[PDB]
């Protein structure tokens, strides 16, 4: 079962805080070597020398692919699987997939790296934004009532009516930098980053779509007419 | 796992050398404090079991149980690494190296096991790294380059790792490492 | 504003 | 060019150290004998001037002359560098490095420099390695690895294949150099 | 300038052997052979394949790796001022006698960043490698007496065995070339008599 | 025969 995430390719700064996310706690591991700094900078309207000095840690140029020190086959070896790029992973996985992986992350002991993943079960991947969302573990904790898609909220303050489950993802207190709505809104600008990384050409080819069948309709106007007469 | 409050009381001989909340004062003791509790548990066996050869430990750890092991490594897992200061001739060389490793050669940059602010992954046993005493991470990246450590298991992560740095860069790094927060 | 969002994670403290 | 018979009593003060006939006895003193003139003249000229610091030879140098120099040179290049042995742990590793350098490093074998046999290249000026004491030539290596000796030129030769030579690969490849002829 | 005539006879599996091996002892070191294998030096110059890797793989590499060498171009062109070039086709850029006169005609110039200069190809950048085999060569070349381990025939055979495997390495299909050439040439003739025949016997 | 012919150039001593 994935969650939904909203993700708006338009919003620069949340591309830009996926961008910092992935260059700090993703490039260790994973590259985007499909994927040029500088059409990162471009697209993402980050001036070049600003992404020269807080986006480029690996010694490459600007116009370099994002390329890391990690080997796949080294990792492969370190890890048990090798970290893939993650430069299309949103097709892959889909946006849906990646922000329901990257908040499913909980503590297993029986795994090699202490972790386990709801959506990638025994995953390779370390729980590298543990620092962030805090431990997280299979435990209890109050989910939202719902009978046969009955949802309860609060009809006064709107807030949802919980009972306890002993079966949940449940973020241990005070152990992570940041809450759980603000853990959300990084792992969506990390996802955001990741599906403009995919498909950097999206707002771009809707735009040229959209003038495309303008100018497809006018011609078939056109040619129906050209037909239909000349058909008499 | 371990009780940090009885941890306390067991780690009271450890503190000669490492402290007492385990931020040693001298650069060639490493801090505990704030350590990953599985990267200290997983240390202190390969010490007692010899896969790992610190003299200055000969015999300290063979009368502590595994429970007692347990309990020192959660009480200084509880604690917090205190963060010393980079050489500003070194920073530069240390934190290009440590963020970013190597492409030609394909050294791994250090953010991706041990946190970009050096915290180490706790559950992963990768052990935290920022605040470490310069002295003693240029001594463990040695030892792994050398192969005197190797405890990292088969698949020789750190001595991999470390067979790509040269002194200069293992220097640098350490240096880095001793202000990274 | 940018610059601010793009900070690096790993803050290194440096002597004087 | 010098004149090795003049070189011969010029350069006795230097066989304390060097030996009479410039085949050391002691493993930290480089041999002489057999030593290609071009690479001995420069390495004394370096030595002069500061190129390369020896600090055993401090002095030893100045108050010879440019054509003193080079019939010391002359007379050590006219004899026969002699061999010592390999140790057996080691001549394999140390005879693969020399031969084959590494493909996947960009580590240039020592053959085409240094001839196969050790010989070097005496109109080249690339020292004669077969034979030299395995504690110099492990030295050597170390010391352009870390950047100690820089006497090889603006292109870096020394220094940058050294880079890429680990503390057990230049034991090894000394071991094999010292045996080698 | 002029060059010495050298005849190459590549069916002398002795004389590709021995220049197999001067090849991979002196030349290796800077220069890479890495659009030939191994393994295919091995079968066609008759050489065991264990004995291959014995004696003549240097670098670690497999039986059916590309003998590659460890000194990247650009270092070596940094090192040398010019990259030594990858000698696999270097008997086809530039024949086999010019590579004889070539490994022949180093000679002592002290001018020159590596006291040598060669008469067929002044002013290169390669040091004189075979300088302990030919000797002391100095300028009309003439060899210093007693100052290498060969003597002009014998040296004149070590660089001709040298430029045979060369030449053999540039083209390790002329053999089994002619071999080919010949059954199709004689099947064209056979083949050609009846095409003549059948048009003769249509134009009547 | 070709062993011979193949032998390496470089020769190296080793104890014992
Ligand atoms: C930002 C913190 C990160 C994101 C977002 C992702 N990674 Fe990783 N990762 C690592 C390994 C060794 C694997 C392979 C595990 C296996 O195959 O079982 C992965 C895998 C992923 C995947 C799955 C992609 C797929 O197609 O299945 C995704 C979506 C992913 N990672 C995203 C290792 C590491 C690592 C080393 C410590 C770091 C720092 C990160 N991963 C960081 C991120
Ligand atoms: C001085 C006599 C020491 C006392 C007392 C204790 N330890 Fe220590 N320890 C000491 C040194 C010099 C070192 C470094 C060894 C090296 O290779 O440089 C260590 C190391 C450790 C470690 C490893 C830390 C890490 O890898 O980050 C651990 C986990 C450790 N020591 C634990 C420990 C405990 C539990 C002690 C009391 C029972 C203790 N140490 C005492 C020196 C000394
Ligand atoms: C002992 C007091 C020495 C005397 C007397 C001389 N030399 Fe020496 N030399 C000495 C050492 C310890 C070294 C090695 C330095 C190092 O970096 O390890 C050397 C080296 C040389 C060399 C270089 C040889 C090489 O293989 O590169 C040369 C050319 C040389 N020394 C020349 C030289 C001459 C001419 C001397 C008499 C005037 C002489 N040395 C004396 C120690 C000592
Ligand atoms: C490093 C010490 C070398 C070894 C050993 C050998 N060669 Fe070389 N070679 C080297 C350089 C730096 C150059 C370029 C010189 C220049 O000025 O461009 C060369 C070039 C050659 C060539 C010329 C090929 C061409 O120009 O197309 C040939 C034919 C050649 N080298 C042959 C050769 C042989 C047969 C060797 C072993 C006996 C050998 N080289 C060794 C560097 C080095
Ligand atoms: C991937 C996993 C990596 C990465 C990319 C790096 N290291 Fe780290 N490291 C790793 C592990 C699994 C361990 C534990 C070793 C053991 O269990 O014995 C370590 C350990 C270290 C240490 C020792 C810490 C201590 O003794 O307190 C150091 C100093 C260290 N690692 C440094 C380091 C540097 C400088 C890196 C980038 C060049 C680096 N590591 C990367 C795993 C991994
Ligand atoms: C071509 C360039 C090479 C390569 C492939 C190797 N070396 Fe050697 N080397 C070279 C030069 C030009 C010099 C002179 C340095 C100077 O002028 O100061 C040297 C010198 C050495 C030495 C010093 C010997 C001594 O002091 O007497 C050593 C020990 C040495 N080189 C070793 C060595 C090894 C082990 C190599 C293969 C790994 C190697 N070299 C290759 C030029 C070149």
């Amino acid at each position: 079962q994935l969650d939904h995430v909203d993700i708006d390719l338009t919003d620069k700064a949340a591309m830009q805080d996926g961008a910092r996310t992935f260059a700090n706690y993703c490039m260790g591991c994973h590259s985007a070597k499909f994927q040029r700094y500088e059409r990162v900078a471009t697209d993402l309207g980050i001036p070049a020398d600003l992404m020269m000095e807080k986006l480029v840690f690996t010694g490459a140029k600007i116009g370099d692919h994002m390329d890391i020190g990690m080997k796949p086959a080294d990792a492969k070896t370190w890890f048990g699987a090798a970290p893939p790029d993650l430069t299309l992973v949103a097709r892959v996985r889909g946006t849906d997939w990646l922000y329901s992986y990257l908040r499913s992350f909980y503590e297993d002991p029986k795994r090699p790296w202490g972790v386990n993943n709801v959506i990638f079960p025994n995953v390779g991947m370390p729980n590298v934004l543990a620092p962030l969302q805090g431990r997280q573990v299979i435990g209890c904790k109050q989910v939202q009532v719902v009978e046969d898609g009955k949802k309860q909220f609060d009809p006064l303050t709107g807030t949802p009516l919980t009972h306890e489950a002993c079966d949940q993802l449940t973020v241990v207190p005070k152990t992570g930098e940041l809450n759980e709505a603000q853990f959300d809104e990084k792992v969506k600008n990390l996802v955001t980053f990741l599906a403009y990384s995919a498909n950097p050409n999206k707002l771009a080819s809707e735009r040229i779509g959209t003038y495309v069948l303008l100018y497809l309709a006018f011609f078939f106007v056109f040619a129906y007419l050209l037909k239909r007469e000349y058909w008499k | 796992a371990g009780d940090a409050a009885a941890g306390q009381a067991k780690a009271a001989v450890c503190g000669a050398c490492h402290g007492a909340d385990g931020n040693s004062p001298a650069p060639n003791f490493p801090k505990l404090a704030g350590q990953g509790e599985r990267y200290l548990l997983k240390q202190m066996h390969d010490i007692k079991d010899g896969k790992r050869t610190v003299l200055e430990m000969t015999g300290l750890l063979t009368n502590l149980s595994d429970q007692d092991l347990a309990d020192i490594a959660a009480y200084f897992a509880s604690q917090k690494m205190s963060v010393g200061m980079a050489d500003p001739n070194l920073v530069a060389q240390g934190e290009a190296l440590f963020r970013g490793g190597k492409i030609a050669e394909g050294m791994p940059a250090c953010t991706g096991c041990h946190s970009p602010s050096g915290v180490g992954i706790a559950t992963a046993g990768f052990p935290h790294l920022g605040g470490q005493h310069a002295t003693y991470v240029a001594k463990q990246l040695t030892d792994f380059r050398e192969g005197t450590r190797t405890n990292d298991g088969d698949t020789k992560i750190m001595q991999s790792i470390a067979a790509k740095l040269s002194n200069k860069d293992i220097a640098a790094i350490s240096s880095y490492i001793q202000g990274l927060h | 504003a940018i610059a601010k969002r793009l900070e690096p994670v790993g803050k290194v403290c440096v002597q004087g």
